[PDB]
C-alpha cells in the first residue's frame, strides 16, 4: 500500500537549481504530516520542510530558509521540492517521509521531526564545490 | 464360523415367472401389460450349497427357486451393505409365524439358525425402525416365489406346483399369485438366504436364482381366469408381430413391427476459445490489500480460471461457495468473474454471508441475497500487525442509509447526529464516520487482521469466457452422437461444414426448421449435420399354422449398417 519514491537530483554547481520529487502511493489517511530528511555522512538526519495537508500552511527550516521551496499537490499525491542556491553544506542524503497529524487537545496540529510511520529509499544530492 | 461350501452351475430360463399383474378379474381375453417380469429364455445361476459368499446381488427384484422337501431353506435378508451402518430386511420363516423386522443389526460372513436362536444371524439391534409379525408363508415339488420393491413398497408372489421326477425346469405355465405387501422404503443392493442346520450336521441344499427386467407382456386368460398363456414382445421379431396384432396366431402375409435408429454413443464437447491465461497471482499476494470501506474490484474475463492453483497462492484452509462449489469451479464456465480484495478483524470474518447484519456490512460492503461465488478469508497477523499498533486501515462507522449490494462509499465528510449544521468542525453531535482498526500482534485471535478475496461469478447470460481447460475433442467425422452447444441438445450424424457462415454466422436453419450447421466456440470451425439412419422393421411369415421360420425385412437400408 503506503509506498514513497523519489525522483531527481545529481551533480551540480554551486548556485545551481534542482528539483526534487517522492510520489505518495496507496496512501489513506485523512490527515498527515508528510516531512522531508535529508543526512550527510557523518551527521544524524534531521527534517527540512512540511506543510499542512489540509490548507498547506508552510514551515520551513532557519538553515534552508527562502532557498528551499516546497509545493503538494493533490491530483498526483506527490510532494514537490524546488532548489536554488545550493551551498557546499547542503551536500546529504535526501528522504521523503510521511506520517500522521497530531491529534491532541480536540485540534489539529501538523507534527514532524522523529516519530515518522513511514520513510522512502532516498536520493542523493552533491554539491561541486 | 465358516462352514458351507457352494457350487454354481448354469442353466436356461425356459418359460416360467408370470405373475397376475394386477388383482382384477377377466375372462377370455388377451391383456397386454407392462411391468417387471423374468425375459424369457434367459440365465440362471443353480446354486448348491453343502457342508462360501452368500453376497449375492438383489437388483430390481428377485425370482427364486428350490426343490428341495425337508424344509431345509428358511427366510431371507435383504439390505445394501448389511452392516451396522444401515437398516436391513429381516423376513423371517418358522413353522409357525413369520416376523420380519428393519434395524441396523450386524450380520456375520454366515448367518444361520442354530436350531432356535439368531445370535449368529446378527450380534445386535440398536436402532429400529419397523417390525412386524404375520402368518408364514411356506406351507416332489417346486416352489417359486417372485420378490419386488417399487415405490418404496415390497410385494412378494408365490407358487407352490407339482412336479414329476424330471432333472429341470418343467415346461408347460404356471402363474404366481400375490401374497404379501409391505411399506418399506430402503434401498437394497443385495440379499442373502438363510439355512437352518441341527447340532453340527451336514447338509445340502439346492435352488435357482434369477433377476428380472420391466418388459411388455401379453397374456391370455381362460374362461374361468386362470392365465395358461403368455407371450413376450422384445424375445424375437414374431413375437413383436403377435403383439402389435394382439393375437396367438398369425396368417401368411406381410406385417410391420416397429422402426430402427442408430444410437448415440459419446458426446462433445464445445468450449469458449481459449488464447490466454487468467492473472490469479496479482490479486490474492500483491503485498496490499484495500480498505475495507474502499474496497478494490477486478475484473477477470478472456481467460482460463485455474482455481487449482489459488490455494498455492495464499495460506487459507478451504474454499466456502454458495452458488457454486469448490471442486466444480473447473468444469463451469463463467462470461465475467469479480475480485474484491479488502482486510477486516478478525470477529468480522464471519460478517460475510447472505441474509446477515452488521457494523461492516450496511456501511462498508455489500452483496445481494443471491450472491453465487466464494469468498476466502486468511490471517494476515504477521502482515499487517505491528508493535506500535497499525493505523493505515479504516472502517466507516455511521451511515444514514444501509448500503445497497455491490455498493463502495469512499467519501468521507463530518457525520452530524444534531439539528444544528456541523459547519466542517467535529464538536458537539459532529463525529468522524471512518474508525481506525487496531492491529497489535498481541490481540486475540477475533482481533487480529484478516485478509478476505471475494469471487463473484455471472451465470451464462453473455458468451462465456472464464472457466476451465476443456478439450474440445473433435467429434470424428463419421458418428452418430449427441451434442450440447450453450443449451442447445440435439442428435446426429455429423462431419465438417463446408458451408460459408461469415464470421458473424453461429447457427444454420434448415428447410424444416431446424439445424443442420453448428459452432464451436473453442475453434471457428462450423460443423455440417444429418440425420443418424433410421428406417422400418417388417416381417414376411407363412401362416402359423405351418412354421414358425420368419424373414426381417429393414426398409430402405442396404446390409451395411447393422
Ligand atoms: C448363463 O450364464 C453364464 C455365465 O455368464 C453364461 O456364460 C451362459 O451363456 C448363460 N447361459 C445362457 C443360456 O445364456
Ligand atoms: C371352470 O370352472 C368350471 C366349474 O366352475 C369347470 O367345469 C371348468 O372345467 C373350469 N375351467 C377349466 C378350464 O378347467
Amino acid at each position: 500500500q503506503v509506498q514513497l519514491q523519489e525522483s531527481g537530483g545529481g551533480l551540480v554547481q554551486p548556485g545551481g537549481s534542482l528539483r526534487l520529487s517522492c510520489a505518495a502511493s496507496g496512501f489513506t489517511l485523512d490527515d498527515y504530516a508528510i516531512g522531508w530528511f535529508r543526512q550527510a555522512p557523518g551527521k544524524e538526519r534531521e527534517g527540512v520542510l512540511c506543510i499542512s495537508a489540509s490548507g498547506g500552511s508552510t514551515l520551513y527550516a532557519d538553515s534552508v530558509k527562502g532557498r528551499f521551496t516546497i509545493s503538494r499537490d493533490k491530483d498526483k499525491n506527490t510532494v514537490y521540492l524546488q532548489m536554488n542556491s545550493l551551498k557546499p553544506e547542503d551536500t546529504a542524503v535526501y528522504y521523503c517521509a510521511a506520517a500522521g497529524r497530531l491529534d491532541l487537545g480536540s485540534g489539529y496540529v501538523c507534527y514532524g521531526y522523529y516519530g515518522t510511520d513511514y520513510w522512502g529509499k532516498g536520493t542523493q544530492v552533491t554539491v561541486s564545490s | 464360523v465358516n462352514l458351507i461350501t457352494r457350487t454354481q452351475s448354469y442353466t436356461n430360463s425356459f418359460t416360467r415367472g408370470v405373475y397376475y399383474p394386477d388383482k382384477v378379474f377377466r375372462s377370455s381375453v388377451l391383456h397386454s401389460t407392462q411391468d417387471l417380469f423374468l425375459p424369457f429364455f434367459s440365465n440362471v445361476t443353480w446354486f448348491h450349497a453343502i457342508h462360501d459368499n452368500p453376497a449375492l446381488p438383489f437388483n430390481d427384484g428377485v425370482y427364486f427357486a428350490s426343490t428341495e422337501k425337508s424344509n431345509i431353506i428358511r427366510g431371507w435378508i435383504f439390505g445394501t451393505t448389511l452392516d451396522s451402518k444401515t437398516q436391513s430386511l429381516l423376513i423371517v420363516n418358522n413353522a409357525t409365524n413369520v416376523v420380519i423386522k428393519v434395524c441396523e443389526f450386524q450380520f456375520c460372513n454366515d448367518p444361520f439358525l442354530d436350531v432356535e436362536s439368531e445370535f449368529r444371524v446378527y450380534s445386535s439391534a440398536n436402532n429400529c425402525t419397523f417390525e412386524y409379525v404375520s402368518q408364514p408363508f411356506l406351507m416332489k415339488n417346486l416352489r417359486e416365489f417372485v420378490f419386488k420393491n417399487i415405490d418404496g413398497y415390497f410385494k412378494i408372489y408365490s407358487k407352490h406346483t407339482p412336479i414329476n421326477l424330471e432333472r429341470d425346469l418343467p415346461q408347460g405355465f404356471s402363474a404366481l399369485e400375490p401374497l404379501v405387501d409391505l411399506p418399506i422404503g430402503i434401498n437394497i443392493t443385495r440379499f442373502q438366504t438363510l439355512l437352518a442346520l441341527h447340532r453340527w450336521t451336514a447338509g445340502a441344499a439346492a435352488y435357482y436364482v434369477g433377476y428380472l427386467q420391466p418388459r411388455t407382456f401379453l397374456l391370455k386368460y381362460n374362461e374361468n381366469g386362470t392365465i395358461t398363456d403368455a407371450v413376450d414382445c422384445a424375445l424375437d421379431p414374431l413375437s413383436e408381430t403377435k403383439c402389435t396384432l394382439k393375437s396367438f396366431t398369425v396368417e401368411k402375409g406381410i406385417y410391420q413391427t416397429s422402426n430402427f435408429r442408430v444410437q448415440p454413443t459419446e458426446s462433445i464437447v464445445r468450449f469458449p476459445n481459449i488464447t490466454n491465461l487468467c492473472p490469479f497471482h496479482e490479486v490474492f499476494n500483491a503485498t496490499t490489500f484495500a480498505s475495507v470501506y474502499a474496497w478494490n474490484r477486478k475484473r477477470i474475463s478472456n481467460c482460463v480460471a485455474d482455481y487449482s492453483v489459488i490455494y498455492n497462492f495464499a495460506p487459507f484452509f478451504a474454499f466456502k461457495c454458495y452458488g457454486v462449489s469448490p471442486t466444480k469451479l473447473n468444469d463451469l464456465c463463467f462470461t465475467n468473474v469479480y475480485a474484491d480484495s479488502f482486510v477486516i478483524r478478525g470477529n468480522e470474518v464471519s460478517q460475510i454471508a447472505p441474509g446477515q447484519t452488521g457494523n461492516i456490512a450496511d456501511y462498508n460492503y455489500k452483496l445481494p441475497d443471491d450472491f453465487t461465488g466464494c469468498v476466502i478469508a486468511w490471517n494476515s497477523n504477521k502482515l499487517d500487525s505491528k508493535p506500535s499498533g497499525n493505523y493505515n486501515y479504516l472502517y466507516r462507522l455511521f451511515r444514514k442509509s444501509k448500503l445497497k449490494p455491490f455498493e463502495r462509499d469512499i467519501s468521507t465528510e463530518i457525520y452530524q447526529a444534531g439539528n444544528k449544521p456541523c459547519n466542517g468542525v467535529a464538536g458537539p453531535n459532529c463525529y468522524s464516520p471512518l474508525q481506525s482498526y487496531g492491529f497489535r500482534p498481541t490481540y486475540g485471535v477475533g482481533h487480529q487482521p484478516y485478509r478476505v478475496v471475494v469471487l463473484s461469478f455471472e451465470l451464462l447470460h453473455a458468451p462465456a469466457t472464464v472457466c476451465g481447460p476443456k478439450k474440445s475433442t473433435n467429434l470424428v467425422k463419421n458418428k452418430c452422437v449427441n451434442f450440447n452447444f450453450n443449451g442447445l441438445t440435439g442428435t446426429g450424424v455429423l462431419t465438417e461444414s463446408n458451408k460459408k457462415f461469415l464470421p458473424f454466422q453461429q447457427f444454420g436453419r434448415d428447410i424444416a426448421d431446424t439445424t443442420d450447421a453448428v459452432r464451436d466456440p473453442q475453434t471457428l470451425e462450423i460443423l455440417d449435420i444429418t440425420p443418424c439412419s433410421f428406417g422400418g422393421v417388417s416381417v414376411i411369415t407363412p401362416g402359423t399354422n405351418t412354421s414358425n421360420q420368419v424373414a426381417v425385412l429393414y426398409q430402405g437400408v442396404n446390409c451395411t449398417e447393422v
